[PDB]
């Protein structure tokens, strides 16, 4: 029961244990050269 | 106050400042308190002079 401006879903496939690196605010790999989120983010991850 | 280090410069030349906002605030609240104790403290002397 919010209401949003719009939505917007990203996907890609990565190795498994690196989903740690997903989350803002963290560097590593992905987080580095290949996908970066801003700190403030808004929103979930999900992953399986 | 709590912190790591009560120098600035050390903690802007350490962390990430998406962390170091954790270490700063706690500066903050140090600092702005102590300033607020002698700013009342001078009014006092002033209302007595």
């Amino acid at each position: 029961d919010l209401c949003f401006t719009n939505v917007y879903a990203d996907s890609f496939v990565i190795r498994g244990d690196e989903v740690r690196q997903i989350a803002p605010g963290q560097t590593g790999v992905i987080a580095d050269y290949n996908y970066k989120l801003p700190d403030d983010f808004t929103g979930c991850v999900i992953a399986w | 106050f709590g912190a790591i280090s009560s120098v600035l410069n050390d903690i802007l030349s350490r962390l990430d400042p998406p962390e170091a906002e954790v270490q700063i605030d706690r500066l903050i609240t140090g600092r702005l308190q102590s300033l607020q104790t002698y700013v009342t403290q001078q009014l006092i002397r002033a209302a007595e002079i």
